[PDB]
């Protein structure tokens, strides 16, 4: 299976640890809170749906946001500017055709100016020291998908839905690395649709077991259950679409048995 | 600021920006400087910087610093003496020694293997993008068209690779392309090192396909499954026969020919990879000769 899968997986595993934000950064943020972050992330899901952006762009943007907030204090009124610069940069990095800066100024509803959005782009770049090739939940899932026997499009869509729900709630998901959030996401999806489990081949590839993923799997199981009641609904809305086989409409299982 | 840097001369323009030869007033260190005029920071610079900070390898050009001032963005690089194309042109009467082609190819593959191992496509491998010192090392440069890929790949920018080195799968508009496009480019450069003329110097996309077809044979479903169903495959393509590789690059070793026929395989999956290529018997006697240049 190419000749770089193992090398890349290994390297991605190394890189998630280095690209990890600080876990208790919100407790150090005087003016912003987990709930406000939830609002920003949810808004970016709207933005990505508006301009038909890749999900990868979304995860990158959230990574950038969290890493920036791990070192720079921000007031509530400016959090959205940070969010907008992140999305822009993520676009320039990941997308074949990113949107103009002009298009980004428009979706903030003329809160911020072009010059403001540009100067923030720099600030982020500088604060992140230009290191933008962060591994994402998404990057691991696509590798994990290769281990489906056989392939099931509903499993993939559900997995990516669940993985995308992890982006909203810093408590708890910030305490988990993407490769683990993806294992939880992949298993939960796989068990819901087909009633199958984390594959032994994925144990061989990743080193992770149901026992090791369980803590995250328990948390993600709760998010999935409370999702229709969640204050932020953009991701759920997105995944009703036929593009994602209406996976958000599916019934979550009530027990995992482990 | 660049108070500490004195521009010596301009040296080129590639993909984006402009590269100057400059000198560190205080340390004495000769450097290369890429200058960027400031629609935000270009997507091409964002990629080149983050990826090149990740890629530290003797055969990949070292990025030393990133400086601002505004409205400019300076990239500071290790300096190198000559690009491959100028060196090939300097060797016009005398030839390039086989042990040096060997060393160079060996080094290039190492550097390509490093890239690919770190989910990175170069996408612009050409002799103007390959730099050499007096000590015998060759390095990959200009990561402007580079991009971090994922497993498995999705569709990327179709524009990529300068014409003469562009892989058939791009030319024929396959929806996915991978590491095999960098091998292709490297294969052409291998031939070009031996013959000192470009392998397939087309002027249009169709020209290129035809030049490739006249050398490697028009491909069919047997040699490359799925080819006649590709977006830019035309049934009206002339059906040329494949010729002996001995006539394509006449001076080459049996093992050279083997290596090359593998780097230029039509099927991207069948095409040998950089990693595997290093084990090829062509390199059994490989050393590190200096280029003897001025
Ligand atoms: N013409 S030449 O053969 O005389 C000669 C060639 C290149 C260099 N030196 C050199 N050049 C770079 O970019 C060159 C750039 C030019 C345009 C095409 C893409 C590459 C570098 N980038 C990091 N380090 C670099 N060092 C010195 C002499």
């Amino acid at each position: 299976v190419p000749d770089y899968h193992e090398d890349i997986h290994t390297y991605l595993r190394e890189m998630e640890v280095k690209c990890k934000p600080k876990v208790g950064y919100m407790k150090k943020q005087p003016d912003i809170t987990n709930s406000m972050r939830a609002i920003l992330v949810d808004w970016l899901v709207e933005v990505g749906e508006e301009y038909k952006l890749q999900n990868e762009t979304l995860h990158l943007a959230v990574n950038y946001i969290d890493r920036f907030l791990s070192s720079m204090s921000v007031l509530r009124g400016k959090l959205q500017l940070v969010g907008t610069a992140a999305m822009l940069l993520a676009s320039k990095f990941e997308e074949i055709y990113p949107p103009e800066v002009a298009e980004f100024v428009y979706i903030t509803d003329d809160t911020y100016t072009k010059k403001q959005v540009l100067r923030m782009e720099h600030l982020v770049l500088k604060v992140l020291t230009f290191d933008l090739a962060a591994p994402t939940v998404n990057q691991f899932l696509t590798q994990y998908f290769l281990h489906q026997q056989p392939a099931n499009c509903k499993v993939e869509s559900l997995a990516m839905f669940l993985g995308e729900l992890s982006l909203i709630d810093a408590d708890p998901y910030l305490k988990y690395l993407p490769s683990v959030i993806a294992g939880a996401a992949f298993h939960l999806a796989l068990y819901t649709v087909t009633g199958q489990s984390w594959p032994e081949s994925l144990i061989r590839k990743t080193g992770y077991t149901l026992e090791s993923l369980k803590p995250c799997l328990m948390d993600l199981h709760q998010t999935y259950l409370k999702a229709p009641q969640h204050a932020q609904q953009s991701i759920r809305e997105k995944y009703k679409n036929s593009k994602y086989h209406g996976v958000s409409l599916l019934n979550p299982p009530e027990t995992l048995n482990l | 600021s660049m108070e500490n840097f004195q521009k010596v001369e301009k040296i080129g323009e590639g993909t984006y920006g402009v590269v100057y030869k400059a000198r560190n007033k205080l340390t004495g260190e000769v450097v290369a400087l890429k200058k960027i005029r400031l629609e935000g920071v270009p997507s091409t610079a964002i990629r080149e910087i983050s990826l090149l900070k990740e890629l530290n390898h003797p055969n990949i050009v070292k990025l030393l610093d990133v400086i601002h001032t505004e409205n400019k963005l300076y990239l500071v690089f290790e300096f190198l003496s000559m690009d491959l194309k100028d060196f090939m042109d300097a060797s016009a009467l005398t030839g390039i020694p086989l042990p040096l082609i060997k060393s160079y190819l060996f080094q290039l593959l190492q550097g390509l293997a490093f890239c690919h191992s770190h989910r990175v496509l170069h996408r612009d491998l050409k002799p103007q993008n390959l730099l050499i010192n007096t000590e015998g090392a060759i390095k990959l440069a200009d990561f402007g068209l580079a991009r971090a890929f994922g497993v498995p790949v999705r569709t990327y920018t179709h524009e990529v690779v300068t014409l003469w080195y562009r892989a058939p799968e791009i030319l024929l508009g396959c929806k996915y392309y991978s590491t095999a496009v960098d091998i292709w480019s490297l294969g052409c450069i291998f031939a070009e090192m031996v013959t000192r003329r470009a392998l397939f110097p087309g002027d249009s996309e169709i020209d290129q396909l035809f030049r490739i077809f006249r050398t490697l044979g028009t491909p069919d479903e047997v040699v490359w499954p799925g080819v006649t169903s590709m977006p830019d495959y035309k049934p009206s393509f002339p059906k040329w026969a494949r010729q002996d590789f001995s006539k394509v690059v006449p001076p080459l070793d049996e093992d050279g020919r083997s290596l090359l026929s593998q780097m230029l395989h039509y099927d991207p999956n069948k095409r040998i990879s950089a990693k595997a290529a290093l084990a090829h018997p062509f390199f059994q006697d490989v050393t590190k000769p200096v280029p003897h240049l001025r």
